[PDB]
RNA sequence: GGACGCCCUGCGGCCGCUCAAAAGACCUGAACCCGGCCGGCCGCCGGCCCGCCGGCCCCGUCUCGAAACACGGACCGAGGAG
RNA sequence: GAGGCCCGCCGCGGUGCUGACGCGCAGAUCGCUCGUCGGAGCCGGGCAUGGGGGCGAAAGACUCAUCGAACCGCCUGGUAG
RNA sequence: GCAGAGGCCCCGGGGGCGAAGGCGGCGCGCAGGCCCCGCCGGACCGGCCUCUGGUGCAGAUCUCGGCAGCAGUAGCCGCUACUCCGCGCCCCGGAGGACUGAGGGGGAGACGGGUUCCGCGGCGCCUGCAUCUGGCCGCGGGUGACUCGGGCCUAAGCGGCGG
RNA sequence: GACCGCAGCAGGACUCCGGGGUCAGCAGCCUCUAGCGCGGGAGCGAACGCGGCUCAGGGAAGUCGGCAAGCCGGCUCCGUA
RNA sequence: GAAUGGACCAACGAGGAUCCCACUGUCCCGAGCCGCGCCUCCGCGAGCCUCCAGCCUCGGGAACGGGCGAGGGCCGGCCAGC
RNA sequence: GAGACCACCCGGCGCGGCGCUCCUGUACGGCGCAGAGCCCUGCGAUCGCCUGAGGGACGCGCCUGCAGAGCGCGG
């Protein structure tokens, strides 16, 4: 949550199969926003999880506060 | 039933503790020397064999046990002062006693030490590692303190 | 095993999630009697994939 | 009370060892309470929390031994533990003559 | 150093997880399966071991589609094959 | 699936409670083995008031012949072969 | 500056002690003492060779604590004066 | 004597007014064995006649399960080592005194293990003494790549090919 | 320090980076950095063991055999059958 | 006894012998002294074995007995050694 | 004075001082016109004197200091 603030970055966890540019169409089309960059690890549990940096002009704080995180 | 000691109206505080992680030949020798003291004594007593003051009489499971010059009264050369042993046994006889002063109203003089039963419990089974691919055991060996404080003997 | 292979990954991945207690509540809707997993593995004893 | 944690935070903070890490005794309170690198770098400030120096080994007894050994002072046949063909090799001196 | 020192100098992983049969039974160097049989079409099944087959077989499984198809033809599946033959 | 109270630094104990019963982590609970308390000085067989006299080698098994310095046998339970 | 040269560290072997241990630290370990140490050297990974077959600077050695013929299942509850 | 089967047990065999089983004590029988009594136990069980058999155990380096004496015995003899004080546990903090001694008891990787890593709580196990410790247990988290590696290409090799 | 040997198995595991002093040395011996105090402790100071020292005078007479120990050793310079 | 190779030894060799100088507890002839075990305590705690039982002398006996015949010794309970 | 443990023999013990005697071999430091020499009053392995010194002691003699004889257990 410290991400949001100082990374402009939210994680969440998406399928495994989905590509980087999948999910940056999927968060950009699901939340109305615009993404800069995507990192994935596949957590040690088999779950994608991704940091999705928002582009600058959007804040992530407000982003994650329409999603409830 | 758990409790060997029979009462028939004998007017006695007993307490008792099941499975207690001690080794059953220490304590068992511990609840002997103690059958027949005051109560009073019997703490006294016990105080001193933690102190290593007073020598705790091996008249049973002896073989290996070192003579003391501490033991050259009770009969037995042998003795040995077990500590983890006299921690239960005071522990189970505070109970008893307290049991008995508050149940039957007796000052805790005339309370006595009269019956000690002791009898070896299960116990846990770590395995030991041996020569030539053997493993071995670690067997405990727990045992079942029942200690009565009683009026007179 | 730094260089491990998804595919690897993926059903050592399995053991690690499926290593757990019964949950309280499950032995309690059930009445189970035997609250002891019995196919919970250990990395120090347990070889998987042996 | 363990300080482990914060001992471990301490080290890479400070830069060093955690052998030279060094603790006030006196306010093992406010370290117990510290949990992080940014509340171990305010304890820094206060020195509470401070390392030691690399206490290296002196090298006065050698650099004197060095200077003797240039007025040929320990240099003797006892001395020599190895052949002068190593201390001074025949093919250097050709080379340099 | 027949033994002890022996069994410390292995690190290496000579069978490997099936495709077919999700065994530690396939060879990485020769490519095939010990139980499975994979990569061979045909399963390897030998009436030597009673105990093997019956460690791996129909029944061994859901049985999913088998299931399903037996229980129609003690029921309608039957219906619908006689309507096949005869026109459709 | 354990009311209460008493204590205990606390553990835990103690009472009791529920129930027909604790049946209390479990039906019955044997043998071996062991702890208390009490009672004796002791293997068997016989006579006797009862600790004295008399008699008693360790079985099974092969074997001409076993107490054998032949072999098998710690102990007990269950299973075990025309 | 040459050498299947010598001494010697790590390594690589294992000579003695008939040492320790011998229900072991250990189904072969440990201590000194050793042989060698630019070589016909050592080490890791990949690979190939499969059972009367392989491989062997040959010891019937080695082939996963098994080898003068592996191991697993089966024939097989093989047969025994 | 055992365990079943077919019958019988003269108002339809014995049983919660206590079955089988267990523990002690009589009695009968040459004995195999039976019977009854007391106590525990808590629902089944027989006698006779006919029938059946997977029908009686001191042994088999018998099988399996339990467990004794030895015996509080043998042993816990590698890696130089701890000490004081704090509230102090072998954990921790300060102060001493050591040690591994750069072919390290250091810092890192390949492999192999597969979450052991970390933080918080605890000890019921385990830590072969202890523990307030922990690689142990519960809970919650932790592995981010255009440039590093895989992928890529070939090596020994291995497959594939009208056949 | 988590691999592999039934173990928290004086067992075995391949690399990479490698400071100071004494030294010919990457040897031995102490050290800086960094790690760290290892299946537990107390006493007593028997026999006997296990490792380690020393021993008068003699010196292998000991023993199957000088086994074991002891001697020797570095460097320079003579002198070498 | 002559490539089932004969003779021959420079240099080697953890190869197998013999002797000498040196050197030394190898020994005469053993003695003292460290550490660590042992021993005693505190805490932990097995293995293996086990017909029974654990004193001898002689006799007879599967010819070499703990037990059997005849004597002669022997409270019982333990430790450290061996 | 005795010892694995015990037992044995002795008991108001012991601790740490002081003398005596003994072991080793002349303590730190100060002093010198010592000192081979070198060089500025500096340097120097050493040597002589204070010093058969100092340091040490588990043997003796003494207390000069602290202490020291359990209403502990059993009869």
């Amino acid at each position: 949550t410290t991400q949001i603030e100082k990374n402009n970055t939210i994680v969440f966890i998406v399928d495994r199969r989905a590509s980087k540019p999948e999910i940056r169409k999927a968060f950009e089309t699901v939340f109305e926003t615009k993404v800069a960059r995507v990192n994935t690890l596949i957590t040690p549990l088999g779950l994608k999880k991704a940091f999705i940096r928002l582009a600058p002009d959007v804040q992530a704080m407000d982003v994650a506060s329409k999603m409830g995180l | 039933v758990k409790y060997a000691f029979k009462s028939d109206n004998l007017l006695v505080g007993k307490s008792r503790r099941d499975g207690v992680k001690a080794s059953f030949k220490n304590t068992y020798s511990t609840c002997r020397a103690i059958k027949g003291m005051g109560v009073k004594r019997a703490f006294a007593y016990l105080d001193n064999v933690l102190n290593h003051k007073e020598i705790v009489p091996f008249f049973k499971f002896y073989k290996g046990v070192g003579r003391h010059s501490q033991a050259r009264g009770s009969g037995t050369d042998k003795g040995r002062w077990p500590e983890k042993s006299v921690v239960v046994v005071k522990d189970i006889l505070k109970q008893a006693v307290s049991n008995a002063k508050h149940a039957h109203k007796k000052e805790e003089d005339e309370l006595y030490v009269i019956s000690y039963c002791v009898n070896r419990a299960r116990g846990r089974r770590r395995r030991t590692f041996r020569a030539h691919g053997r493993i071995s055991k670690y067997e405990s060996q727990p045992c079942h303190v029942e200690l009565i404080v009683g009026p007179k003997p | 095993t730094a260089n491990k292979t998804l595919s690897r990954k993926l059903r050592l991945a399995k053991k690690t999630k499926t290593n757990k207690n019964i949950p309280r509540w499950v032995i309690a809707k059930d009445h189970l009697k035997k609250t002891w997993n019995y196919k919970r593995h250990h990395w120090r004893r347990s070889h998987l994939k042996l | 009370a363990n300080l482990r944690l914060q001992k471990r935070l301490a080290a890479d903070v400070l830069k060093c060892g955690k052998r030279r890490v060094r603790f006030n005794p006196a306010h093992e309170k406010y370290i117990e309470q510290a949990s992080s690198r940014e509340a171990i770098r305010s304890l820094i400030e206060s020195k509470i929390i401070a390392k030691l120096d690399i206490k290296g080994s002196s090298r006065g007894r050698i650099r004197a031994r060095h200077a003797a050994k240039r007025l040929g002072r320990h240099s003797g046949h006892g001395k020599r533990r190895g052949t002068r063909e190593a201390r001074m090799p025949s093919k250097t001196l050709w080379i340099q003559r | 150093s027949k033994g002890t020192a022996s069994f410390g100098k292995r690190h290496t992983r000579i069978h490997g997880s099936c495709r077919r049969c999700g065994k530690h039974s396939f060879h990485l160097q020769k490519h095939e399966c010990a139980s499975c049989g994979y990569p061979s079409a045909k399963m390897r099944r030998y009436n030597w071991s009673y105990k093997s087959l019956r460690r791996r077989t129909q029944g061994t499984g859901s049985m999913s589609h088998m299931r399903k198809v037996y229980r129609a033809y003690n029921s309608g599946t039957l219906k619908a094959n006689a309507r096949k033959y005869l026109a459709k």
